[PDB]
């Protein structure tokens, strides 16, 4: 059953930089102290990227639909695992077919099936008082799922789902592509100790899966989670607290980039050959140095 | 050096390696992208001494 | 008795069309400093003659542990074919393409392969092989390959621009034709736009032909999109059924685990050898590299892009390649018309 | 050792020759080195000094 | 495409431009040629054939 949900104070939208983030390996060969050049799709240096907050204090338990122009850089800060997962899609209402991603508290589950999704999809973890415990009560995503044609459920785990108090203490990055029926992702995490807005620094993503769907996204959505407890007193659609958490949502677009590999074949550093006419050169002199002069550009 | 880096080069053939060509291809076909990276390989020479 | 090796030579023709003198370009640096001045005399110098090369010894084939046989059979001899709109896709791993088990067997009326030659396929390694499988008219198969245009290539099947593996169709009037007609299989005739390639659209909504929109009611310029075939025992080879496979897949970038028929041998070092690694083939020097691959990655290129890394397949060790030609040559000569004496010298 | 004088030492020391010396040998350069450093790198590919 | 739903083509090249482009373009001086021939023949109907 879909319930939706109230109580949830609107504001407007907030929007950050990203400081050279969001670069993966282009390929699967082995380089080890050179520059290399490659033209792909990639996150912009210096970009303009919106912002979204789970923060209880306003509630503000945001969860828009968003376009998925040509792939999506995700990135996710966060203390007590409440981004779940995605839908991707066209419509998301049963005519069409979908992609599920999800993380419920065992297993991780991939589904490509005609679904008729809730207007406002989460995930349910609920608190006992009386034994300190927090297990996973609702799963209220979709009401039904017709003809699956991909299908995939990892091996079974147990994660933690405990409420923390300290400042974010985990950094997730995604990248999202599709092409040619395939819908590729990459990924690293991190450790970090901040409180807010998304850090500096690099750190290439790794080759993840490639899933062969065969489908048209052009929208997707983000998976949440709810906590419940006996300080949350109401019905399903107003008894409910948030928990916090935070995730951020840039675009791709086709750029030529100059990556840099140490001697261990690690990417260190990356120069966007397109952002300024000091880095056109940069690109140009194959460096990271610029000696004192004037130089034709283009 | 610049001699040296241009061995990365297509030249408008499937790839700038012998070997990747030699194998998955067949010497009529193989002899046709070979060709064309010979004839790079010898302006590139051209160049240099020129 | 003496054998023939190949070799090149300059031959010398008189005024009356007999050869009358030869020259061995590969016996001396003497005689390669002829073969390049193009004649039998050579004056006093000396003479930059070539590169100090090697030949090898050994020949070398490295495969994974891949021990049981591809699924030939539940591939192409399946009861049940799929319809093209809503067309399979299945996922081969872990073995041995050895498809001559399909001569005493199969009848292939069409196979062609795009970025592979037919006569390397036993040689080589295979990434990410999937395997598609329809079933079409027969007049319709022209249109399965790259850069076609027609209603199957346009709203039911489209293959990239860019495509590597093979296309295999054969004839199945007598599985899939019955005698009042066999109406199981069917295909899409309207959609708004074309298709992307490799992309499956099963729905069933009501096209709209024109304008006054249908409410999905199907009336007059209100039709129901996909149609069936009728295949029956007597139609002309135009209209029976055709059973389609296509195998899609990736060659010597990636680790691979299909790697068609071809045995191991042992893995020698610190001499010049040919190898063969996962189907990419060469010759050099193999030595111990202290170099460590991420999982995914199979293969080191340096800067002119040439391979010189690998992990081995069956010890996952990385190695080192280096060529076994290096060092400059030089010829002293005192002219050919005072001696034939020469010195040689090793730069 | 060299018979130079105190100002062509001095300027034999100010300019800094790509390599030194011409006997570079095959086993000197076998496996990691080779593509890393540069000499090496030009003489597998036959361009000699 | 409203030739799709009625004709069938066991035959269909086109010379000097993709079939995939046809939708784009604007055609001059353009000319029909019809005959009836026996099956073995069409092969013959074809640049550079005897
Ligand atoms: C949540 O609100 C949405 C409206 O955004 C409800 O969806 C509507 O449901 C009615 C009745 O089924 C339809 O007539 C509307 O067309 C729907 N609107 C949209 C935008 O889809 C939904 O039913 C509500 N969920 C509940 C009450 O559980
Ligand atoms: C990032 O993008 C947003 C969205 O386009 C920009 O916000 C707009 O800024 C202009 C100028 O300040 C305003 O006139 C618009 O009303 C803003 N739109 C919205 C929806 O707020 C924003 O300026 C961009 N850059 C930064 C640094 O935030
Ligand atoms: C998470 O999802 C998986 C897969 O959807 C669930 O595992 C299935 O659970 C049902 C109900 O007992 C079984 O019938 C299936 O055989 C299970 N599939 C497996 C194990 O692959 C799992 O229960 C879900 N976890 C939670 C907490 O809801
Ligand atoms: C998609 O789902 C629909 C709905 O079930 C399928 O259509 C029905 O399939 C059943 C199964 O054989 C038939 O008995 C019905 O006659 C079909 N039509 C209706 C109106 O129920 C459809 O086959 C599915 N498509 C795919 C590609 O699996
Ligand atoms: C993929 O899906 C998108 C969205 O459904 C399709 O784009 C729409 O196309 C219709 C006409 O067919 C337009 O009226 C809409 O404005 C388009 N929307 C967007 C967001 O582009 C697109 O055609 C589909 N692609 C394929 C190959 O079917
Ligand atoms: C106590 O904990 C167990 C497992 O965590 C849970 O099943 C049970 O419901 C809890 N007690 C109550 C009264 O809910
Ligand atoms: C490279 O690898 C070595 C050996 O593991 C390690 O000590 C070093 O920190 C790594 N990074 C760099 C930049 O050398
Ligand atoms: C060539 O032919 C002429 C005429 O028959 C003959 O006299 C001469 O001996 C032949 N040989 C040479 C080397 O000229
Ligand atoms: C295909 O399956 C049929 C079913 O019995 C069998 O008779 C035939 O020999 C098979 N052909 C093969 C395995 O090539
Ligand atoms: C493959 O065979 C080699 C030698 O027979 C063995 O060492 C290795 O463990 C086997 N398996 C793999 C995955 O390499
Ligand atoms: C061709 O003409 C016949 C004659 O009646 C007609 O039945 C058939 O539908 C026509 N086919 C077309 C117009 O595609």
């Amino acid at each position: 059953q879909c319930v939706n949900l109230t109580t949830r104070t609107q504001l407007p939208p907030a929007y950050t930089n990203s400081f050279t983030r969001g670069v993966y390996y282009p390929d699967k060969v082995f380089r080890s102290s050179v520059l290399h050049s490659t033209q792909d799709l990639f996150l912009p240096f210096f970009s303009n990227v919106t912002w979204f907050h789970a923060i209880h204090v306003t509630k503000r338990f945001d969860n828009p639909v968003l376009p998925f122009n040509d792939g999506v850089y995700f990135a996710s800060t966060e203390k007590s695992n409440i981004i779940r997962g995605w839908i991707f899609g066209t419509t998301l209402d049963s005519k069409t077919q979908s992609l599920l991603i999800v993380n419920n508290a065992t297993n991780v589950v991939i589904k490509v099936c005609e679904f008729q999704f809730c207007n406002d999809p989460f995930l349910g973890v609920y608190y006992h008082k009386n034994n300190k415990s927090w297990m996973e009560s609702e799963f209220r995503v979709y009401s039904s799922a017709n003809n699956c044609t991909f299908e995939y459920v990892s091996q079974p785990f147990l994660m933690d789902l405990e409420g923390k108090q300290g400042n974010f203490k985990n950094l997730r990055e995604f990248v999202f592509k599709n092409i040619d029926g395939y819908f590729k992702i990459y990924s690293k995490h991190t450790p970090i100790n901040l409180v807010r807005d998304l850090p500096q620094g690099f750190s290439a993503l790794e080759p993840l899966v490639d899933l062969p769907i065969g489908i048209n996204i052009t929208r997707f959505q983000t998976l949440l989670a709810l906590h419940r407890s006996y300080l949350t007193p109401g019905d399903s659609s107003s008894g409910w607290t948030a928990g916090a958490a935070a995730y951020y949502v840039g675009y791709l677009q086709p750029r030529t980039f100059l990556l840099k590999y140490n001697e261990n074949g690690t990417i260190t550093d990356a120069v966007d050959c397109a952002l300024d006419p000091l880095s056109e050169t940069k690109c140009t002199l194959k460096s990271f140095t610029v000696e004192k002069g004037i130089y034709q550009t283009s | 050096n610049t001699l040296v880096k241009q061995l990365s080069s297509n030249f408008g053939a499937i790839s700038s390696v012998l070997n990747d060509i030699l194998s998955r291809l067949d010497p009529p076909e193989a002899e046709v992208q070979i060709d064309r990276l010979i004839t790079g390989r010898l302006q590139s020479l051209q160049t240099y001494v020129t | 008795v003496g054998y023939l090796q190949p070799r090149t030579f300059l031959l010398k023709y008189n005024e009356n069309g007999t050869i009358t003198d030869a020259v061995d370009c590969a016996l001396d640096p003497l005689s390669e400093t002829k073969c390049t001045l193009k004649s039998f005399t050579v004056e006093k110098g000396i003479y930059q003659t070539s590169n100090f090369r090697v030949q090898p010894t050994e020949s070398i084939v490295r495969f994974p542990n891949i021990t049981n046989l591809c699924p030939f059979g539940e591939v192409f001899n399946a009861t049940r074919f799929a319809s093209v709109y809503a067309w399979n896709r299945k996922r081969i791993s872990n073995c041995v393409a050895d498809y001559s088990v399909l001569y005493n067997s199969a009848s292939f009326s069409t196979f062609k392969c795009y970025g592979v030659s037919p006569t390397k396929l036993n040689d080589l390694c295979f990434t990410n092989v999937y395997a598609d499988s329809f079933v079409i008219r027969g007049d319709e198969v022209r249109q399965i390959a790259p850069g076609q245009t027609g209603k199957i290539a346009d709203y039911n099947y489209k293959l990239p621009d860019d495509f590597t593996g093979c296309v295999i169709a054969w004839n199945s009037n007598n599985l899939d034709s019955k005698v009042g007609g066999n109406y199981n299989y069917l295909y899409r005739l309207f959609r708004k736009s074309n298709l992307k390639p490799f992309e499956r659209d099963i729905s069933t909504e009501i096209y709209q032909a024109g304008s006054t929109p249908c409410n999905g009611v199907e009336g007059f310029n209100c039709y129901f999109p996909l149609q069936s075939y009728g295949f029956q025992p007597t139609n002309g080879v135009g209209y029976q059924p055709y059973r389609v496979v296509v195998l899609s897949f990736e060659l010597l970038h990636a680790p691979a685990t299909v790697c068609g028929p071809k045995k191991s041998t042992n893995l020698v070092k610190n001499k010049c050898v040919n190898f063969n690694f996962n189907g990419l083939t060469g010759t050099g020097v193999l030595t111990e590299s202290n170099k460590k691959f991420l999982p995914f990655q199979q293969f080191g290129r340096d800067i002119a892009d040439t391979t010189d890394a690998v992990r081995d397949p069956q010890t996952l060790e990385i190695l080192d390649i280096t060529p076994c030609s290096f060092g400059g040559v030089s010829v002293i000569t005192p002219g050919t018309n005072t001696s034939n004496q020469v010195a040689v010298l090793y730069q | 050792p060299s018979k130079r004088s105190f100002i062509e030492d001095l300027l034999f020391n100010k300019v800094t020759l790509a390599d030194a010396g011409f006997i570079k040998q095959y086993g000197d350069c076998l496996g990691d080195i080779a593509a890393r450093d540069l000499i090496c790198a030009q003489k597998f590919n036959g361009l000699t000094v």
